[PDB]
């Protein structure tokens, strides 16, 4: 398996391996991926943050 | 400062103290040239540097109404000298070169020529001019001898060649500010390893002024450009007797 | 013995085509970055002119400063040596029942990159090559339908004789192996390695490819070698079962494995022959098309 | 897998293996190149060279 | 890969394995093959041998 | 932070109205004397041309 690839699109957490019937290498599975969210910012745009022990507000 | 030369010979030589320095070509070593994989396998020899000297072949004119003008190479010197008697009874040939063009010009004149060296160039002759009619050129436009031919049409080069894309090969200037005299180096290049010196033809030079001669009236009207060439470490196989055939 | 020293003065350590001068190599080599407006000396290589690399004795940017530009784009993929192929029209043939420009019922065609040079003009920019090769034939009707017809393909390698008849031995071809075919199979598609008898093809070569003196008589073998070629290709139908229906093929050109020397520049005339250095010269036309001013259109 | 080939191109910096459909083996893919340019001497013939720190005209 | 041969034709310098699209196994590629030759005897049919400091020939 | 050097150019050390230039101090001098024609080098500051 002496043969590379030519592409730059990464975000990948576990290495693995490809075989293609054509004669590139990106066009069989491309594996599997996680599911991820973040919507802190979007309902809690807060800059003044407390301690843990003491209230958010006045 | 390794621009020196030491010529002499016959009765006159040129060379120069304080000229317009050189051009250096590929950044290589010295080496010999192949020798196992000819048809034959007898061993080679070394002519070495017996008779390679600097005799000047032409000295052409600059005018105010200047065509352009060219050589064939190596036809040059392939039928005048004990080079030329060697070259006719031997089949194979290679050596390198050193190029150095003599071209000065005075206070009063202005001007630059357009000096191209053309390596492989398949010659674009005259071929009828017009081409339409079949009349073969004569040969008296295939072995013009020491005096050259006239090339035709300066910006197709007599093949369709516009001149702004001959930058290709390797481009000289001449100018009062910029050269006394122009030097060119090319090593021995072909597509294939051995040939006659008769059937092939390998290239040759081409000069196309470059922009108009001027002066105003009361000068010299013509300007003299010196050219010589004597091949460095020149080497022959096919070694046989003085038999043409 | 060893006494005198004249051949000494050789040169020992042959590397490559001849030459005098002498250069080395280096392990590793210089960087370079940027900085603003300063005098001082000793290291000062942040601008770089090509030619010059410096300032001359007449200053050239005293009044004014200059700006920085970033880089975001990639070069690893743009080479086009042999990804440059993209669509093009190419060429077809016909093969009919009856017809005049084909009495015999075959057609034989020397194979060559001179097929239609309104394309191959586009690669004879170039003279020295080694490449790989691609033909495909593809069979229908002249209306532009399909019929279930019998047809096969037999191939002509250089040094056989041309076919002069529907019968010629040439069909034998007793060292040509055979490709097994048919109009329901996928239409032809044939490799073609690189046998040319030099290094490269001769197309801009001022030689005589033929022994003995050279006069008038021989002169037409300019590009059109009888026996230095590859070869031709003769097509018709074998078998007792005749095709009823005439037929047409559309010829398509691939390169592969590119491999180019001595850069060609650009053509902006015609030909009247194979290679023909003749051109029009009672019509010659500049490259370009001009303006009687340069400032405006 | 014993199998020689009988190709001489050289020019590769990566030892790599290659299987093929047909009889033949090098008729898969060709493997990943690199890209090289060298320029110097197309617009650079000095043989002259003197160090470093001195400039390189008079 | 729980398979023998049924063959026995000798004359290999390196051990090498097969497969075949077939039940068969010896239909692949036959593998690659040194040139050798010997004309020492069509040429030359002489019985006494001298040193090799001595002249053949009296 | 220390990130970016964009505006280290500068040349702090403001002595005197605005310019480029830049000289530095000397702790002392240097003298001269007087002597006859001779034809030698190295040492001959005898005679001043403004």
């Amino acid at each position: 398996s002496h043969e590379n690839s030519n592409s730059a699109t990464e975000g990948s957490t576990i290495n693995y391996t490809t075989i293609n019937y054509y004669k590139d290498s990106y066009a069989a599975t491309a594996g599997k991926q996680s599911l991820k969210q973040d919507p802190d910012k979007f309902a809690n745009p807060v800059k003044d943050i407390f301690t843990e022990m003491a209230a958010p507000l006045k | 400062s390794d621009r020196v030369a030491q010529l002499t010979i016959g009765n006159s030589t040129i060379t120069t103290q304080e000229a317009a320095n050189i051009i250096v070509g590929y950044g290589e070593w010295p080496s010999y040239c192949s020798d196992s994989d000819a048809t034959a396998v007898d061993k080679p020899t070394r002519p070495d540097v017996s008779v390679n000297r600097f005799y000047t072949l032409d000295t052409k004119l600059w005018e105010k109404s200047s065509k352009g003008w060219y050589w064939k190479f190596p036809d040059v010197l392939t039928e005048t000298g004990v080079f030329g008697q060697n070259a006719q009874f031997h089949y194979l040939y290679r050596s390198g070169f050193c190029i150095h063009v003599q071209c000065n010009a005075s206070k009063f004149h202005q001007g630059a020529l357009l000096v191209a060296v053309l390596p492989e160039y398949v010659i674009g002759s005259v071929a009828g001019g017009t081409g339409t009619e079949d009349t073969h050129p004569p040969y008296k436009q295939t072995q013009p001898g020491a005096d050259g031919f006239e090339l035709q049409h300066p910006y197709v080069l007599d093949a369709g060649i516009p001149i702004s894309q001959l930058t290709v090969c390797p481009h000289q200037w001449i100018n009062l500010r910029t050269n006394n005299c122009a030097t060119i180096i090319v090593p021995y290049i072909n597509a294939l390893p051995f040939d006659s010196a008769l059937n092939h033809c390998n290239f040759g030079l081409l000069v196309v002024p470059i922009s108009p001669l001027d002066y105003d009236q009361g000068a010299t009207p013509v300007i003299p450009i010196t050219i010589t060439l004597a091949p460095m470490c020149s080497e022959f196989a096919g070694l046989r007797q003085a038999v043409t055939q | 013995g060893d006494r005198v020293a004249d051949v000494i003065e050789s040169s020992i350590g042959d590397s490559v085509s001849r030459a005098l001068t002498r250069a080395l190599p280096a392990p590793t080599g210089q960087d370079t970055q940027v900085s603003s407006h300063r005098l001082d000396t000793g290291k000062v290589p942040a601008l770089q002119a090509a030619e010059i690399g410096a300032s001359s004795n007449a200053s050239d940017e005293s009044m004014i400063e200059t700006r920085c530009v970033l880089n975001s784009h990639s070069t690893a993929e743009t080479t086009l040596d042999s990804f440059f192929s993209r669509a093009g029209l190419v060429g077809e043939i016909d093969l009919p029942l009856e017809g005049t420009t084909n009495p015999n019922g075959y057609a034989n065609w020397d194979i060559d990159i001179t097929g239609y040079a309104q394309m191959r003009r586009k690669v004879e920019l170039f003279t020295y090559m080694r490449f790989d090769a691609e033909f495909t034939f593809v069979a229908c009707t002249p209306t532009g339908q399909v019929v279930p017809q019998l047809l096969q393909y037999m191939f002509v390698p250089p040094g056989a004789p041309e076919p002069d008849s529907r019968e010629s031995l040439a069909w034998q071809t007793a060292t040509n192996p055979s490709v097994f075919v048919k109009l329901s199979d996928p239409p032809a598609q044939v490799s073609v390695p690189f046998m040319s008898p030099a290094s490269a093809y001769q197309w801009f070569y001022d030689g005589y490819p033929t022994f003995g003196e050279h006069k008038q008589e021989k002169d037409l073998e300019y590009g059109a070698c009888p026996n230095n070629m590859m070869g031709t290709f003769s097509v018709r139908t074998v078998g007792t079962s005749k095709s009823k229906y005439p037929l047409v093929i559309r010829i398509y050109m691939r390169m592969k494995h590119v491999r180019a020397w001595i850069p060609r520049p650009m053509r902006n005339q015609n030909y009247l022959f194979k290679a023909n250095p003749n051109y029009a010269g009672n019509f010659i036309k500049p490259t370009g098309a001009s303006r009687t001013a340069i400032t405006t259109l």
